[PDB]
């Protein structure tokens, strides 16, 4: 499926 | 455990895998002006429950009402403004309605009608995986006075020098300078004609 | 369900938006807008036959 | 009404310490001879989660040995039955009267921090000394590094 | 095919309507397994693997 | 560079090689180390 | 390139950690083919 | 209702220390050491007077001596830079003490080959024929790509009187570790530069020249 | 080999998509023998 996430900063 | 990555020891992270808690004074946070702030490294436990507010909402809804052996009428009016528990104004939704309604009837011959018109104003803390609010503020140590972030006069909680640079934001700025406000304007209705024969 | 008033369907239709993952909001349903205090009464039909 | 985090059944005296290695010749303690200074050793459970061996891994920092030693949990106490092989380079290792004593040692920040101290023979120390390991668990602040 | 998305994200958990199955099935990263339920592990991080 | 941070460093085998020839194309693309100011690559998946 | 160690978008391409499931070009293989493919084919249909 | 969570910190503010002077210095055996300077600051104030200095220098004995130079914080926190002072021998040789500049020419060997030039080393006697040298590398490591100083390659070496010149010890920190073979040494009492060509881990070597 | 790590630092920050071809169809530049491991500790074994 479609929409993308980000990782995060560490 | 507090502040930190890999298990080690941070001045700027925004999670909570550092060594265990000392008591011991540590340093956090960016550097400004030559200066760096410096507090005991203990757990804040409310920190994150602190940082919300008591949500209030005031109604006023009022109704005029009357009938014939003929004929009925209503008239009604209803208002809400609620600020919810998240600081700030942002959680807003102001609600006002008007509806008047009647029947008459003459005969075998009734028509009545139904008017109503609504109003609101929602404003909403956005939410997301960026620089939204819960997002920038789950991402704290457990260790970090997050209600101690609110002060822009204080130049460690301004946008340059926030203690944390991880994809994340104080969350009180984020509240108080961004903007996702909707208004509304509603009119719906009916007439009927009934006619018995 | 479609909701029905006097008896006329209403809109309800809903304002959220598009991109859950970075920008999330929801601001309402076409039926929040009724007041209940003119409600006299509801009557939910469940089935579709 | 409070979650429990868990752990593995040794998770106590599992962990990353700063050790020294001490050795007794001719009777007498000598303060580490072979000069290595303060060196990284990890303890950890077992694949098998049980609460009677765990392993002690030195990290290859002094004589290059890994080996499953057993464990008596609520003491606190690690040793082995005779000499174990070794994982790391086949060999065999002896541990002999380990302890994992909490909150007792001090770290260089003058903090408590978890002791640990086990004797260790090698059946290919051509001189068959006993040496002992000794040290406090790494707290992750860079000034109790070494 | 038999499937179709609903909802879910790029390479990650997804929400699904599968033809024998009930309206909004889950799909999701689970850790390979050997033939008798234990966890494969990596030999070098020891994190599972996919 | 919009959508997300700054994800990407210089890799290992493309730094070590440009600085071996004295490339000056070294410096297109890629930045001197905010530490130390020169030029340092990493080994691929070597990050954790 | 690699993965900077301060973010951690990348490193399961860095790492050879991805696997199918990933959909490590699905946002590419759409555009190619249901993007580019079927325009170059009306393309060919419409002009001479 | 009420909250629980106030911020409990401290502001501290920062020592600055700058040292005025060179940071590696050699002096002959009974010259004295006279402090370069250095200069401290504490929010505007000057501290220069707070500074402690942990080490001495020996100017009658040759060797290395290594001064510690502080500054403290309120909160104990302390910002710091290290000076070194080397001592010669005093006796005569053509070779003299001591801060090197590597020169022109001097480049890899294997596998590669860059040419490199600008950096400082260091070279003082401690007996009348052997000499102590900071990095036998020029920096090739040390200040090339800035590994530190334990990427230098120390050791000593004993003055012929062919003028060549006849390595005692070397060691690299952090790497084992020691140099593989010396070729191509040699000094001209008149340039006054020294040559030498080293050979490095198995398949490495050099071949730098210093100078004043 | 000059031919063909010259194409390499040539496509950086060009076009990706075909270095990584060109690096499979001609295997060059060639893969260390080393690991990654080996030549962090000890820099002299790796080809840059
Ligand atoms: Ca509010
Ligand atoms: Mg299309």
């Amino acid at each position: 499926g479609g929409g993308g996430g980000g990782g995060g900063g560490g | 455990f507090g502040m930190g990555w890999n298990g080690n020891h941070t001045e700027l992270e925004n999670g909570s895998w550092g060594p265990r808690f000392d008591g011991s004074m540590q340093l956090w946070g960016n550097v400004y002006n030559n200066s760096q702030k410096l507090k005991p490294y203990v757990a804040m436990p409310d920190n994150i429950k602190d940082f919300f507010d008591a949500g209030f909402r005031y109604s006023n809804s009022l109704s005029f009402n009357g009938a014939t052996d003929k004929s009925d009428y209503y008239v009604s009016f209803s208002q809400i403004s609620d600020d919810g528990m998240i600081p700030t104004d942002a959680d807003s939704y102001d609600k006002y309605t008007f509806s008047a309604r009647g029947s008459h009837k003459a005969g075998a011959l009734t028509f009545s009608s139904s008017l109503n018109y609504a109003y609101q104003k929602n404003n909403f803390a956005t939410t997301g995986q960026g620089l939204s609010m819960l997002n920038s503020l789950y991402q704290t140590p457990r260790d970090i006075s997050i209600i101690g972030l609110e002060d822009q006069n204080d130049p460690f909680n301004t946008p340059g020098y926030y203690y944390t640079p991880y994809g994340v934001m104080n969350p009180y700025y984020i509240l108080n300078n961004y903007l996702n406000e909707y208004e509304s304007e509603r009119f719906y209705g009916k007439f009927q004609l009934d006619y018995e024969f | 369900p479609l909701y029905v008033v006097d008896g006329v369907p209403l809109n309800n239709s809903t304002v959220y938006s598009t991109d859950g993952l970075n920008s999330g909001y929801d601001f309402g349903n076409g039926a929040n807008a009724i007041n209940p205090d003119d409600v006299a009464n509801m009557t939910i039909l469940k089935g579709a036959a | 009404n409070d979650t429990e985090p868990g752990g593995t059944a040794v998770e106590k005296m599992a962990g990353d310490w700063w050790v020294t290695v001490n050795a007794f010749i001719d009777g007498k303690e000598v303060e580490d001879p072979f000069g290595a200074g303060h060196l990284q050793m990890s303890t950890y459970n077992t694949a098998s989660n049980s609460e009677t061996e765990m392993w002690l891994d030195d990290l290859g920092n002094f004589w290059e040995y890994k080996l499953k030693v057993n464990v008596n949990y609520a003491a606190r106490t690690f040793s082995t039955t005779g000499f174990v092989d070794n994982v790391t380079y086949e060999s065999k290792v002896k541990i002999t009267d380990g302890k994992v004593l909490e909150k007792a040692a001090t770290t260089p920040s003058g903090m408590p921090a978890d002791s640990i101290v086990y004797m260790v023979q090698f059946d290919d120390d051509e001189d068959g000394l006993t040496y002992k390991v000794s040290g406090f668990r790494r707290t992750g602040f860079p000034a109790d590094d070494f | 095919g038999g499937i179709t998305t609903i909802y879910g994200l790029n390479g990650g958990t997804s929400m699904y309507a599968i033809t024998g199955m009930p309206v909004g099935v889950f799909k999701a990263q689970v850790a390979e397994r050997d033939p008798q339920g234990r966890i494969v592990v990596n030999s070098s991080t020891g994190l599972p693997v996919e | 560079a919009v959508g997300l941070t700054g994800n990407h460093c210089a890799a290992y085998p493309l730094v070590s090689y440009l600085s071996s020839t004295g490339d000056p194309r070294i410096a297109y693309g890629i930045s001197k180390t905010d530490a130390d100011g020169k030029y340092v690559g990493q080994l691929p998946g070597g990050k954790t | 390139y690699e993965q900077k160690p301060e973010s951690n978008q990348y490193n399961t391409l860095c790492e050879y950690t991805f696997t199918e499931s990933s959909q490590q070009m699905d946002y590419s293989y759409r555009i190619l083919f249901a993007g580019a493919l079927e325009d170059a084919k009306q393309v060919l249909e419409k002009t001479t | 209702c009420d909250k629980s969570t106030d911020d409990t910190s401290k502001v501290t503010y920062f020592v600055t220390l700058e040292r005025e002077g060179d940071e590696k210095i050699v002096l002959e055996k009974g010259q004295p050491f006279v402090e370069p300077g250095y200069y401290a600051e504490m929010n505007g104030e000057d501290i220069t007077e707070s500074v402690q200095i942990k080490g001495s220098v020996d100017v009658n004995t040759p060797g290395i001596y290594n001064l510690v130079y502080a500054a403290y914080n309120e909160d104990g926190f302390a910002k710091t830079f290290t000076r070194t002072v080397y001592v010669a021998d005093n006796t005569a040789s053509p070779l003299k003490s001591g801060i090197y500049t590597v020169a022109e020419g001097s480049k890899r060997t294997a596998p590669s080959v860059v040419a490199f030039s600008g950096y400082e080393i260091v070279i003082f006697q401690m007996e009348p024929g052997i000499f102590y040298i900071s990095d036998f590398l020029g920096g090739w490591y040390d200040q090339r790509a800035g590994y530190g100083p334990d990427y230098a390659m120390v050791g000593k070496f004993e003055l012929n009187d062919d003028n060549t010149i006849t390595p005692l010890e070397s060691y690299v920190a952090g790497w084992g570790d020691s140099m593989d073979q010396m070729t191509n040494t040699l000094l001209d009492p008149a340039t006054g530069t020294l040559k030498w060509t080293v050979a490095y881990a198995g398949q490495l070597s050099f071949d730098i020249i210093v100078k004043q | 080999n000059l031919i063909y790590m010259q194409k390499w630092v040539s496509l950086f920050y060009m076009d990706h998509m075909e270095a990584w071809s060109e690096i499979r169809r001609t295997d060059c530049p060639k893969l260390s023998s080393y690991s990654a491991a080996q030549i962090q500790a000890s820099e002299s074994v790796y080809t840059p």
